[PDB]
RNA sequence: UAGCUAGUAGGUGGGGUAACGGCUCACCUAGGCGACGAUCCCUAGCUGGUCUGAGAGGAUGACCAGCCACACUGGAACUGA
RNA sequence: CCCGCAGAAGAAGCACCGGCUAACUCCGUGCCAGCAGCCGCGGUAAUACGGAGGGUGCAAGCGUUAAUCGGAAUUACUGGGCGUAAAGCGCACGCAGGCGGUUUGUUAAGUCAGAUGUGAAAUCCCCGGGCUCAACCUGGGAACUGCAUCUGAUACUGGCAA
């Protein structure tokens, strides 16, 4: 079905993931619908490290996709507003 | 990925100074210097038209101490960049951090700025940074970390730029060894012997 | 000042009954720095015997050029025997960006920012007058205005 | 909305089918000329509606025979 | 030249062939060496030029120059084909790498020691 | 005979630097 | 055989201008004289006049300035064979908007600022210069 | 490399596929495509893009990514959304 | 990534120097060796060959070869030519095709303007930000020159009628 996960872009231990709205039976980087706001591990103290656009996130969850569960934290540490 | 050779020979070439060996003694004192600058220099030579548009871009790799791969990468940015390219290639090479060093009387050479960078001795803005290509934004702080407080180079080169011109777009503080990154330095405001207009068009061949 | 400037020389032959005789001809350009040019050809049977005697001709045919603040106004055209001579004004173009003997003409104008290319022959004598045809055969914005409009700021925009 | 598709008539003997022949001005990419330029398609029919050197209506349907889904519509300004 | 005579026929530039067939993007071959011999160049020119007519590994035959002062080639020797053109002797169009597979390097040399491969002056 | 009708041993003629046959473009050097 | 009447107007504006002469006569045209008009509007051009009946004969008269000839570098460029449509932002700037380029729009023929003006573009004619 | 094709262009009816269709049969009609280049031969994965170039273009399309194709060779079918 | 421990102690080669294209004159060889990308250098007084010294250009890279593009306006749409340099069918008629005087009305395909959908992401550029700075990574935007539909202008081209 269709899924929302991670994207591991970024450097040699200097990752960055790209949450997109894909197919589960693809290659993580590849065939993706639509991507929705990104992820920062090694973030630093400033203004950003994670955006989400949660109104496409809800948007999917009733059209059935089903949430990572590294995604499923992120929606949890934004607390669905800040 | 440096120079490592007699000093003032390519001062030589040039036929003029380019305070890379200056302390003091202004041009050796003697023999031969601002004249022959090899075996056969006393000879004078013709200067074709690629010479002329090559001495001045040697002369100011000289200066800087830029190799012809990094020299040509500023290049790239300063042809990109608005406004006046020839101007803007002078800008990039003083927000240079060797430079910037020099031009506090932090050290008595560009090579010399360049063993207290590299010698991890100096802090911009707080973080010590041992990168001799690190370009200083504008309205910054410089500073000497206090492993160099008074290591018997500061004292004497501070002392030593006295007889600068004490460079405008900056404030060093000769006495808190402190410098102070002011502005973007104007074209006019710097030493103007340099015709830039000669290396833009020679990348442009 | 007055900005002397070689460009080129030559040795050229005549073939006489007994041998041959060869004279150099010289090829130089004057000009002020400030718009006004010109170029002097000649030739002797010595080398800077015709340097001197170029240096003459071309005190004789000064050329007024107007210019705008180190460039040209418009872009031109220069066609002279053979040389398709090509000129743009790059506003701020940061340099003299032009071949071999084009070059030395622009310097000695008093041009500093152009950009052009010597299309069909490269010839030294004809890429001269190609130029000095091209930049007399330039306008100004007050002289197009004076012609027609009679407004110079109405005329540009 | 609909979408037709004005086209003439290039040939019309077949049996409930008429292959058609569309005029369209198309800009060549290299040059700079606006050429003519040709386009056939198998239009079906009802009986024989339209006849030879005909201008008329035609309308992208559902695929009938082997390269043949056009369909027309009205048989505007006919042979006569 | 009537624009509308290049939509029916387009501008054809003739596309410029290789000065070596040697095997497209090939930059070294490998060769046998088979009559290793010495010929005398155009008129202009004067010398016994040393080269030897190789037979490629890909199938041709072709006659390569031998660089520098002196060789040490034989009847049968795995040499190594470079490209380049001498524009003095009639055919050659290939040079040989000295200091490869088995054609060695010159002898005694300093000034272009890279060329002719002569590693460096152990003293 | 053949060890002579080799192409090496020719007649070798020079270009005299002065008479006939003497002229040069520009020669060695074209330095100005 | 007169298959770009336009065309025939600019050559007579071209040679009557190295001919020296005053006035140039040609078939008038609506869309010659609408040229024209802008020629006039512009200065290149000295006031036409468009006397006839049945046979139009339009008659422009050329300007001279300090001697030598005002209209110097005129050309066709939507020739008939070969048409060129700018649009807003393509529209070009003769002799870096010293000259102008007569284009045909929307609202009729004006110079290229003034379509430019009015935000629309079409067939450029000609270029004077 | 100037003609190529005869299930080939089309109609009705039967059958078949998840689905339309000569996809496949029977009968009838004799057309369909072609100089804006059909068939034939050689060569080749396509593209986003990459290199170069003032632009326009030319050339090439490894890595990253979408799609197609293939899986010792040729052929077919079953399970199964 | 910081802190501490030594004597500058472990860290410089490569091509070139006749012109093009930055940089020389002395030995050895003597149209013999050899150099080469091209013009051409070597004939017992070489700045082109082979060493030395001295310079130049790059520098942990430097040269050579292979390959594409550029200089090539030497396939020219932007941007060439054809009396003599390569190039006007020997001539004429003529279908397809290309183009076509002038006026009015009309339509609105070509054309121009706006909007919507799409033009995947990453790349190519513009301001930002983060790895000590850069390379790289990355946010937003522009762009993706296009195509289709819808609503207008409708002068010029095309169609139709007179
Ligand atoms: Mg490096
Ligand atoms: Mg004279
Ligand atoms: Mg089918
Ligand atoms: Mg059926
Ligand atoms: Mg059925
Ligand atoms: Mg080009
Ligand atoms: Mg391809
Ligand atoms: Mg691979
Ligand atoms: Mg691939
Ligand atoms: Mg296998
Ligand atoms: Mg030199
Ligand atoms: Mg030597
Ligand atoms: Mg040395
Ligand atoms: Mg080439
Ligand atoms: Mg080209
Ligand atoms: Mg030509
Ligand atoms: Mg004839
Ligand atoms: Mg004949
Ligand atoms: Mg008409
Ligand atoms: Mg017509
Ligand atoms: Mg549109
Ligand atoms: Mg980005
Ligand atoms: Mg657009
Ligand atoms: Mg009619």
């Amino acid at each position: 079905m269709v899924t929302i996960r991670l994207a591991r872009h970024g450097a040699k231990k200097r990752p960055f993931y790209q949450v997109v709205v894909a197919d589960s039976r693809n290659a993580r980087n590849g065939r993706f619908i639509e991507r929705v706001g990104f992820f920062n591990p090694i973030a630093s103290e400033k203004e950003e490290g994670t955006r989400l656009d949660l109104d496409r996130i809800a948007h999917w969850v009733g059209q059935g996709a089903t949430i990572s569960d590294r995604v499923a934290a992120l929606i949890k540490e934004v607390n669905k507003a800040a | 990925a440096r120079y490592l050779g007699p000093k003032l020979k390519l001062s030589r070439r040039e036929g003029t100074d380019l305070f890379l060996k200056s302390g003091v003694r202004a041009i050796d004192t003697k023999c031969k210097i601002e004249q022959a600058p090899g075996q056969h220099g006393a000879r004078k030579p013709r200067l074709s038209d690629y010479g002329v548009q090559l001495r001045e871009k040697q002369k100011v790799r000289r200066i800087y101490g830029v190799l012809e791969r990094q020299f040509r990468n500023y290049y790239k940015e300063a042809a990109r960049l608005k406004g006046n390219t020839g101007e803007n290639l002078l800008a990039l090479l003083e927000g240079r951090l060797d430079n910037v060093v020099y031009r506090m009387g932090f050290g008595a050479t560009r090579a010399e700025a360049r063993q207290l960078v590299s010698h991890k001795a100096i802090m911009v803005n707080g973080r010590v940074v041992n990168i001799a290509s690190y370009q200083v934004s504008p309205n910054d702080v410089v500073s000497i970390r206090e492993k160099a407080k008074k290591q018997s180079r500061v004292k004497a080169a501070l002392e030593l730029a006295e007889q600068r011109e004490k460079p405008t777009w900056l404030e060093v503080d000769a006495g808190k060894m402190e410098g102070t990154f002011k502005r973007k330095p104007e074209r006019s405001d710097l030493s103007a012997d340099i015709n830039e207009h000669l290396i833009v068009e020679l990348y442009s061949k | 000042e007055l900005q002397e400037k070689l460009i080129a020389v030559n040795r050229v032959s005549k073939t006489v009954k007994g041998g041959r005789i060869f004279s150099f001809t010289a090829l130089t350009v004057v000009g002020d720095g400030n718009g006004r040019v010109g170029f002097g050809y000649g030739k002797a049977r010595e080398v800077p015997a015709a340097i001197q005697k170029a240096m003459e001709k071309a005190r004789r045919n000064m050329i007024n050029v107007a210019l705008n603040n180190g460039t040209l106004q418009h872009p031109v055209k220069g066609v002279h025997t053979g040389s398709r001579v090509f000129m743009q004004p790059a506003s701020e173009g940061t340099g003299i960006i032009a071949g071999g003997a084009m070059r030395a003409v622009l310097e000695v104008a008093g041009v500093h920012n152009v950009l052009a290319k010597a299309y069909g022959s490269t010839n030294p004598i004809n890429v001269v007058r190609a130029t000095i045809d091209g930049l007399e055969n330039m306008n100004s914005p007050e002289m197009v205005a004076a012609k027609r409009g009679k407004s110079v700021e109405e005329i540009l925009g | 909305k609909i979408r037709t598709l004005q086209g003439r008539v290039v040939s019309d003997k077949m049996e409930k089918s008429i292959v058609v022949a569309i005029e369209r001005f198309v800009k060549h990419p290299i040059y700079g000329k606006f050429i003519k330029r040709t386009t056939k398609l198998h239009v079906h029919d009802e009986n024989n509606e339209c006849g030879i050197g005909d201008v008329v209506e035609i309308r992208e349907c559902r695929p009938l025979s082997k390269t043949k889904s056009w369909t027309l519509v009205r048989v505007v300004e006919k042979a006569v | 030249a009537t624009v509308n005579q290049l939509v029916r026929k387009p501008r054809a530039r003739k596309v410029a062939k290789s000065n070596v067939p040697a095997l497209e993007a090939c930059p070294q071959k490998r060769g046998v060496c088979t009559r290793v011999y010495t010929t005398t160049p155009k008129k202009p020119n004067s010398a016994l030029r040393k080269v030897c007519r190789v037979r490629l590994t890909n199938g041709f035959e072709v006659t390569s120059y031998i660089g520098g002062e002196g060789h040490n080639l034989q009847e049968h020797s795995v040499i190594l084909i470079r490209g380049g053109r001498v524009k003095d002797l009639p055919g050659v169009r290939y040079h040989t790498v000295r200091g490869a597979l088995d054609c060695s390097g010159v002898k005694d040399r300093k000034q272009a020691r890279s060329k002719y491969g002569v590693k460096r002056p152990k003293a | 005979e053949a060890l002579l009708h080799d192409p090496l041993f020719r007649q070798r003629v020079e270009k005299n630097k002065k008479g006939k046959g003497s002229y040069m473009r520009k020669g060695k050097h074209g330095n100005r | 055989s007169m298959q770009d009447p336009i065309a025939d107007m600019l050559t007579r504006i071209r040679n009557g201008q190295a001919a020296n002469k005053a006035a140039v006569t040609m078939p008038s045209s609506k869309l010659k004289v609408a040229i024209a008009n802008v020629l006039k509007e512009e200065g290149f051009i000295e006031d036409f006049k468009v006397e006839g009946d049945t046979k139009p004969e339009l008659e422009l008269t050329l300007k001279y300035f300090q001697g030598k000839a005002v209209v110097e570098s005129i050309q066709r460029v939507s020739r008939p064979g070969l048409r060129i449509y700018k649009r807003k932002d393509e529209l070009p700037k003769v002799m870096a908007g010293l000259g102008i380029a007569v284009v045909s729009t929307s609202k009729g023929v004006m110079t290229d600022r003034a379509a430019r003006q009015a935000g629309l573009g079409g067939e450029i004619i000609c270029y004077v210069a």
